[PDB]
RNA sequence: AUAAUGAAAU
RNA sequence: CUUGAGUCUCGUAGAGGGGGGUAGAAUUCCAGGUGUAGCGGUGAAAUGCGUAGAGAUCUGGAGGAAUACCGGUGGCGAAGGCGGCCCCCUGGACGAAGACUGACGCUCAGGUGCGAAAGCGUGGGGAGCAAACAGGAUUAGAUACCCUGGUAGUCCACGCCGUAAACGAUGUCGACUUGGAGGUUGUGCCCUUGAGGCGUGGCUUCCGGAGCUAACGCGUUAAGUCGACCGCCUGGGGAGUAC
């Protein structure tokens, strides 16, 4: 993220834009996942467990509009 | 694999006619031509493990198809073993 | 979703094409994702090599800091 | 024979052997009964990060058809000349003889 | 001393401190300080205050090369990446550009074992 | 942050 | 004899295998400039580094290990497994329309090959972090978990070893039996409204009917209904141990 301030522009408005370019980027996810070492088998676990449950919850959600609670 | 115009050659040479491609004849031979070129390959790929598999394949398919033809005539098997020289 | 490479029937993408392949890297210089662009996975793969192609030779960055 | 295409990049202060260059290597294919399909010289660009200490390299483009030997040939001489700092080989599949997206919108 | 009137300043952003460093458009320091040296140990020296209080301190320590403009540079993902930013524009100079210059590998070196407590 | 143990029967 | 099994002609997708080059980001080390009291680490600390000038910031050089983003319940391989870009050698799969041979097939005790990590031998190399080992701590104790260091090994060439919850805990081949929603990869036709409809193949993810099952569950990729061949079991310990 480079940022430039233009003529007449404040500081606050700099500094909210400075914060969504690094956000965007996704810089501190990034240093927070390389900080230790991970094993192959828990990294297939944990991207096999995220995708069961995205299925199993929009399964579920579909499914929970075709009753009444009340 | 084998080029188009060895594979016609061969096919000539070997068929009753440039159309005749299932003859045992033909199969054999064509299975001979690119056996015998992968010696060299071999010869400097020793740790080719996984291209070794179809070379095999090959070498059983050609003893299976020669002693079918050994079984319904011999003298076409004769002739055909001393034209390409197999023999242990 | 809309494919503008399926649209208009492309056979390869042409890693000299430097003004088409500006419109799938951010401003990082980094190649965009697919769900967010609408293309297909046959020309994700073969933009992702004309990328790659460019880079080495050096019409395009790899980082908006070199 | 097999199509190729071919890219070199030369050092800014050395564009005036670019056409004896281009002369040279030109005989060389042709020599062995080759064939020329596609030739450009872009001029010198910006470079989009600095290789050396250097920006504003000079580029050339070709298309030719060729036997192995040939361009195993060319490929040491790119290496042991000193002017060419990048060069790129690739195979194709057919002859192309189209105008590239650089001569048409420079 | 010299006038400059144009600077840089560099944050260093850990999770367990704050520097702040300020510099000429050449990489030449004029002056430093920490957040570990105002006064802060332990537990406090890790938060958002401390890290305003040091860029004060370091806005204060360059008084005589009367500095106009800056340049900000920002590096880590600990607190204090935003305070020493609004610190220094409230002491007073005029900012001009912001830019992250955090290093992330392309597949590098390996990292080291996860911590069972 | 750490932080042990409880004979057999009715 | 042509329906099983093969051969030939044109194309297509792929981290399939062996050899050789090369690019950009980052860590460490070496030599210089600016500058001056702290840095690093934890739940809290001190062992450690520092006025013999560290940490921070900028310029030049050396070395060897891995390829962010793309990247997905995506692809390839008999299994083990395989990911930057370029060239040389090489194995398998699938589709359309034809021609060709004529049962040339399936399974397989002994036999022969391939086979993750760690380990062993000879010769090289060594950023990063790491059994063993040494020192702060915590504790009633702490030969541990946590912190600061750190060598075998992890890398390369050739040769051994033959084991894993080597797992879908489900041997290989062939035929038959209601449906729904997706992914990836080929191909024919067009009312015509040239951006959309109607079909027909290969591989793969999830739900569920009849039947089956001790239950949990499986369900055209069967654990349903049948046929051909092989491997294995017979109460728990002693023991996958002794000779």
């Amino acid at each position: 993220p480079v940022i430039k301030v233009r003529e007449n522009e404040p500081f606050d408005v700099a500094l909210r834009r400075f914060k969504r370019s690094c956000e965007k980027a996704g810089v501190l996810a990034e240093v927070r996942r390389r900080e230790f070492y991970e094993k192959p088998t828990t990294e297939r676990k944990r991207a096999k467990a995220s995708a069961v449950k995205r299925h199993a919850k929009k399964l579920a959600r579909e499914n929970a509009r075709r009753t009444r609670l009340y | 694999s084998l080029s188009t115009e060895a594979t016609a050659k061969i096919v000539s040479e070997f068929g009753r006619d440039a159309n005749d491609t299932g003859s045992t004849e033909v199969q054999v031979a064509l299975l001979t031509a690119q056996i015998n070129h992968l010696q060299g390959h071999f010869a400097e790929h020793k740790k080719d493990h996984h291209s070794r598999r179809g070379l095999l394949r090959m070498v059983s398919q050609r003893r299976k198809l020669l002693d079918y033809l050994k079984r319904k005539d011999v003298a076409r098997y004769t002739q055909l073993i001393e034209r390409l020289g197999l023999r242990r | 979703k809309f494919c503008r490479f399926t649209a208009e029937g492309v056979q390869e993408i042409d890693y000299k094409d430097i003004a088409t392949l500006k419109n799938y890297i951010t401003e990082s210089g980094k190649i965009v994702p697919s769900r967010i662009t609408g293309t297909r996975a046959k020309y994700q793969r073969q933009l992702a090599r004309a990328i790659k192609r460019a880079r080495y030779l050096s019409l395009l960055p790899y980082t908006d800091r070199h | 024979m097999r199509h190729y295409e071919i890219v070199f990049m030369v050092h800014p202060d050395q564009s005036e052997q670019v056409p004896g260059m281009i002369e040279r290597y030109t005989a060389a294919i042709t020599g062995a009964e080759g064939k020329i399909h596609r030739l450009e010289d872009w001029g010198r660009r910006q470079l989009a990060y600095p290789i050396n200490k250097l920006h504003k390299a000079h580029y050339v483009l070709m298309n030719v058809e060729a036997p192995q030997e040939v361009i195993d040939e060319l490929e040491t001489t790119f290496r042991f000349n000193d002017a060419v700092i990048r060069s790129m080989v690739m195979r194709t599949k057919h002859a192309v003889t189209e105008a590239s997206p650089m001569v048409k919108a420079k | 001393r010299k006038q400059v009137s144009d600077g840089v300043a560099h944050i260093h952003a850990s999770f367990n401190n704050t520097i702040v460093t300020i510099t000429d458009r050449q990489g030449n320091a004029l002056g430093w300080a920490t957040a570990g040296g105002s006064g802060f140990r332990g537990s406090r020296k890790s938060t958002p205050f401390a890290a305003q209080v040091a860029a004060e301190r370091c806005a204060d320590a360059v008084k005589e090369y009367g500095i106009k403009n800056l340049e900000v540079m920002v590096k880590g993902p600990g607190p204090g990446r935003e305070s020493t930013i609004r610190a220094l524009n409230a002491a007073g100079f005029r900012i001009t550009n912001i830019t992250d210059v955090t290093p992330i590998p392309h597949n590098g070196c390996r990292p080291p074992k996860k911590r069972r407590v």
